[PDB]
């Protein structure tokens, strides 16, 4: 959702690591984590 | 350091480039990994808006090199257009 | 670092003992008593030291870097000796 | 291995035979043991004693094909990071770099494919594989982690 | 002052006295005067040869 | 109280060379944690 | 691949092993990183280089 | 040493078969001695 109004990302990029806290990965690497059969099991919370 | 793309972030590489990333991995060694999967900056946080989605990188991080991954990434770059499936099954190439 | 410690543990715990079939034993020199014989060969501004002139000339040698010339570099590296 | 399907290292069999031979040779020298325990894994020691360690490795490889400073990960790591510019050791440096690459590839299989996430204290690989928590220690510490 | 220069060079460091011929061994002896622990006669030896190692270098 | 036990040393004494024992000591050092069994069975790698 | 049946490269995987080494190297030297980002892909910039 | 090791190098340079191989004590002394500046460079493969 953020546009951030890109000016000098080469210096405004390390500021996110100046921040110490990381957002959750938003379902994509979890969709990679859950193996192919467990993606179809009830173990998968991202069935929906 | 510029970890601008999801293909193009590397934990130890970005840490030894700028040690703020080394402080980030001091905090969070869960990404300090070849697969990794960094939260990857509000700038270019647009993973869904990216053309290259997550399983490209999370395939390449465990891909098998030498003439098959080089070409199968380009086969993973087949479009999912309706006309792409059309020409694809038309030439008999099995879609995804 | 974390990758450094993971790598050191992988090396010293998987790669080394599988190579050696546990022909290993972890030793360390008696460096305080050892370097006394290294010390005061003649002066500076050599190579009459027994068992320095043996091993240095026996292995670490060159036409450029002889017994004395190679013992010079180890005389430089005396400084940072740990426990 | 079939979880990984990665092909990073190249000359692994000849590399581990050169390591085996260096750690089989009966008169692997006192001087090499001395310099390795003396440098003690310090890069600020290695960078001061380059022209001894590099010339000594190179003359030892020229003497006999098995390489030098092999038993210490810190010695082979500093030899990896600095040996080679100027072609000090032309060919056995491939075996040195392959020792480093074997450590990296076995660490990848240690880390696997697709265990992300962390508990609030520790990452998940620390819980899953004992190489990744710092609770396990290297048996030869030269700089404390 | 030459008395302590005799004492540390002869009784502690255990060398025949040529203290002033080398400059860097001369400067460590007033520091070794102030330091105790003379029972361990090897530490000053190893403590001085690392300074002799510093005294010539090309790094 | 040692971390590594007698099966580690007594495998390494009778091991075979050429990266087999190198990688399999690394896989012998998987943990018997419950969360390790959880993540391991979701990898599909066999718990021991 | 089998719709095409083309075999244009022949030292392909050896070249990719050399590529693996070249883009692996921890001691991949420094003037490389200077010159590549300097030249930035131009024959007019490159003919002086 | 100046006799026996120069004799090993001379005899391997003469004939490709090696030297002092009748005795375990002699082959033990060769395989232990070599490493003193590589007197016998490539036949120490066969001795070790």
């Amino acid at each position: 959702f953020v546009r951030e109004h890109m000016a000098h990302a080469t210096r405004r990029l390390v500021h996110f690591y100046q921040a110490r806290i990381d957002p959750p990965r938003t379902a994509n690497e979890a969709k990679h984590d859950f193996s192919t059969k467990e993606f179809a099991k009830v173990d998968n919370y991202l069935l929906f | 350091v510029i970890p601008f793309h999801r293909f193009y972030s590397d934990p130890g590489l970005a840490a030894t480039a700028n040690h703020d990333i080394r402080v980030f991995l001091n905090d969070f060694p869960q990404y300090q990994r070849c697969d990794g999967g960094f939260p990857l900056s509000p700038i270019f946080a647009h993973e869904y808006h990216h053309w290259h989605r997550t399983p490209f990188s999370c395939y390449s991080a465990a891909c098998a090199h030498t003439l098959e991954s080089v070409l199968t990434l380009a086969i993973m770059h087949h479009k999912m257009s309706p006309v792409s499936i059309a020409a694809l099954s038309r030439m008999g190439l099995h879609p995804g | 670092s974390d990758e450094e410690m993971v790598a050191q543990k992988v090396y010293y715990l998987c790669l080394v003992p599988a190579v050696l079939n546990n022909h290993a034993c972890g030793a360390g020199l008696n460096l305080k008593h050892l370097l006394v014989k290294l010390f005061y060969t003649k002066f500076f501004l050599l190579t009459n030291n027994p068992l320095l002139a043996a091993l240095v000339r026996d292995v670490a040698t060159d036409e450029n870097v002889t017994a004395n010339q190679a013992a010079e570099e180890l005389f430089h590296l005396v400084a940072h000796v740990p426990e | 291995l079939e979880l990984t399907k990665v092909r990073a290292p190249e000359g692994h069999e000849a590399t581990l035979q050169v390591l085996r031979a260096s750690l089989t040779d009966h008169q692997y020298p006192e001087l090499f043991y001395l310099i390795e325990s003396l440098i003690h894994g310090d890069p600020a020691a290695f960078e001061t004693g380059i022209e001894l360690v590099t010339r000594c490795v190179n003359n030892y490889w020229r003497q006999r094909g098995l390489l030098a400073f092999a038993n210490s990960y810190d010695m082979v790591r500093l030899i990896a990071t600095r040996l080679g510019d100027g072609a000090v050791v032309p060919a056995a440096y491939t075996h040195y770099r392959n020792l480093l690459s074997i450590t990296r590839f076995v660490a990848r299989t240690c880390e696997l494919t697709g265990l992300n996430g962390r508990l609030c204290d520790e990452p998940l690989l620390a819980y899953v594989s004992a190489l990744h928590d710092p609770r396990l220690w290297p048996p030869f510490v030269q700089a404390l982690p | 002052e030459e008395e302590r220069r005799k004492q540390f060079g002869a009784n502690v460091l255990n060398l025949a006295p040529a203290m002033v011929a080398q400059p860097v061994i001369s400067t460590m002896i007033p520091k070794y005067m102030k330091m105790g622990g003379h029972e361990d006669k090897l530490a000053y030896q190893l403590d001085l040869l690392r300074m002799l190692s510093i005294a010539k270098k090309a790094t």
